[PDB]
């Protein structure tokens, strides 16, 4: 009727939000413009091993720039991804602004952290500084795209062992991620931890 | 095999602007105010 | 508004239609039923390098078998496949009667005929007897599930070299197909042609 | 970049049943007559 | 000179060794045979993060079935797959004999255990039951193909979080494994550690 | 012993010959230095529907921007490429003095050309410019990387239906290859011939 | 599947060194010039 | 990178038959008694 979320999907501007929310090309061919809110709504379907699950994902069209963001941006919100920019240590300071202004209006719905931009070799925040899981992304390279969302649905659907078993088509990357740093950041985040 | 158990309430209406769900009670989305087709 | 297409898949009852249609999984999450025609309308979503192009296909609820088509399954259709199955002959010799009925009512839409179930081994209608493109397909496999659509999208728009950038979500293969028999084939088909 | 010159004319409205294209004139769809909401 | 590392392939006749290993079909081509041992040794290539990595693996010609393998079989044995058949319960039985003999002749060289054919939905050898790392295979779809030598080299290395960047040409899949199927073992495997 | 072909890969210095024979992750691994020739050779390894082929790739180590190659080189070489760069049109006038070179010395043996560095926007040799077959390349992409080496298969064995059933271990590509671009490249390509 | 009738003269010999298959009265390699082992 | 400190032991030789990695002093492989070439 179907199996449906609201994601909001918040943090700083320039950060990455709408490059992230646009890798899912169905979605983004089949947004929605709310011109109350100034939202699009992106319907991003993916395939369990128990079947589909839908994330509408809220996007804002810019205004956390200049201010708040309404109350009905986060009415009815189901979870959440805050992103913050890897190369911008201010977007990540602001995190905690951002946990905070979600909690107060939610709340203890789940909420995955992203650091985007881990294709930048010139990185700022590193894993040393970094339910508030978190992940290193790269949009524009698809790199740890589905991570978010397959945590967001274990969370959900209360099932630990759930996997995606079809990806959904994804906007060519527009730039590549070097294997050996992800594998380099990967035990950066394990010598955190 | 979900959703059980995760159906909405009988009578959850999905706005067609943004795509909230709403109680059967509602008259406007609760969350952009379009009004129910 | 968007760029789409009505797509009538039709061809003799157990030839694989309705399997074939639930290969895109996103389609078959949105399917809508068509009560008054009995009718499933799957909207199948592809993205090419010039962006994003949307079949709905109508697949029957099996009243195929008993009888004709109405009227109103075969209305404003803008493309066709034509499907039958590989291992029964009959499905093959029908295949000019259901390229009749679509021209009959249509007409020169673009139709590509599809030989399906090449995964079985045991096959009874060869390349040498077989706008009317041919495909080899097996539905349970995903083989060449692409083809029909990538052909009738490059008919549409006029453009021979259409690619589709990124694959849908497919349904995990509930069968193989042997690489090797892949190349036989083709290379039948091109020692038909 | 299509469509161009592939959209549709004017005030057409598609079948939320079917969902099939039709005439801004149409009061119910071409296809499966479902009246137009 | 390089880096490379023989791999001692054991466990009862019937269990898919042979089938496993012609899965890297490079390997396969470049398989040495061994007259004086009944051995054909199968070069095989993998791409880290960190580089090539070489395992040399010594598969029987189906002496196993009959007798004792030969000392020269596990000279300078440097790691270990222990394999059985998840079908078949005495193969499961004969492990820790398996296990032992390599002990007795070796010794703490890592060594992965494997349940081979898990394709077949008729399963006797259930998680429940089951460095002795575990991992449910199937040779012939090359379901979890990887993950014995990716254990392996990490663990003879001593880089915990070593990755394959690239994978080896593989044989196309025999049989196909349900991903469905592959969740719900994997959620086994949790349920039973 | 096996079925194993000289490959000889020649063109101006900076073309990307060194960069293109590398992406073949296992033929690096296992190239053999020629101390008396200044040659490495790369053995790479592609399987086809029909099994196995080996091409010994022949790489300078940079004496073709000083003199002319030894005959040496190209002692019992069975196929060629001959790469040019698509953004310096003098390596591409030079191509018919390689083509010529190679001939002297041979001769008919199948010869691809390859035009490498498509990743670059600013193109300077297009299409309308370009047995002689040619392929746009982007050898830090692994853009078209296998299709010089099919169709040298396909020439080579005498069968035009030739496959690979699986894809060599490449080297992560390092720079993205737009796949509109590609598509717009493939129309220029059609739209020359 | 091949090669049939690809395969080299009886007693032909892979250099070691750059691999060009020699004849089998090859006292060095023809490419090479490395000798025979 | 590895192998830093993986490579072997000087004059070490690999067995063309096995390809056991073989000590300097082996004259035949350690494990398939090959006689070193
Ligand atoms: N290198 C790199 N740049 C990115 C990535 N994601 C976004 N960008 C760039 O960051 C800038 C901000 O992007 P935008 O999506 O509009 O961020 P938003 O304001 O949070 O919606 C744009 O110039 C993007 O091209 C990424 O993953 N890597
Ligand atoms: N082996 C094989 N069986 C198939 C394939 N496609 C469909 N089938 C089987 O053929 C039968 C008819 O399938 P169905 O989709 O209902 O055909 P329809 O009546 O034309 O809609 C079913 O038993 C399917 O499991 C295929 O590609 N390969
Ligand atoms: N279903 C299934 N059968 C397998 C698999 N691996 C091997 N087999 C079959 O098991 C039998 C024994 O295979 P073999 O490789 O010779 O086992 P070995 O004696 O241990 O070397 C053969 O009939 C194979 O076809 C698998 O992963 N799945
Ligand atoms: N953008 C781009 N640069 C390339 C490509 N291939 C090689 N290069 C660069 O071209 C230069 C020459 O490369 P090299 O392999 O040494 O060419 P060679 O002299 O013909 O062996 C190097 O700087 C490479 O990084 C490519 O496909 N795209
Ligand atoms: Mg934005
Ligand atoms: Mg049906
Ligand atoms: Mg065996
Ligand atoms: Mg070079
Ligand atoms: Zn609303
Ligand atoms: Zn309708
Ligand atoms: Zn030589
Ligand atoms: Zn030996």
């Amino acid at each position: 009727p179907q199996v449906q979320f609201k994601l909001v999907l918040v943090g700083d501007g320039g950060t990455g939000k709408t490059t992230f929310v646009k890798r899912h090309l169905t979605g983004e061919f089949e947004k929605k413009y709310v011109a109350t809110l100034g939202v699009e709504v992106h319907p991003l379907v993916f395939h369990t091993n128990r079947g589909p699950i839908k994330f509408n994902v809220w996007d804002t069209a810019g205004q956390e720039k200049f201010g708040g963001l309404r109350d009905g941006y986060y009415i009815q919100a189901q979870c959440a991804i805050i992103m913050f920019d890897v190369t911008s240590r201010v977007t990540y300071k602001n995190v905690p602004n951002w946990h905070r202004d979600l909690v107060r209006v939610c709340e203890n719905i789940p909420i995955v952290l992203c650091g985007n931009k881990v294709d930048i070799k010139d990185r700022k925040v590193k894993a040393k500084s970094i339910n508030l899981q978190y992940y290193d992304i790269s949009a524009k390279s698809n790199y740890n795209f589905e991570k978010p969302f397959l945590w967001l649905a274990r969370k959900l659907i209360g099932d630990p062992n759930l996997e995606f078993v079809a990806m959904p088509a994804l906007a060519p990357p527009e730039v590549v991620m070097d294997p050996a740093l992800a594998a380099q950041y990967e035990h950066d985040l394990e010598v955190a931890q | 095999g979900f959703g059980d158990k995760f159906k909405p309430a009988i009578g959850t209406w999905d706005c067609d602007t943004c795509l909230v769900q709403n109680k059967p009670e509602a008259v406007k989305c609760v969350a952009c105010e379009t009004p129910k087709p």
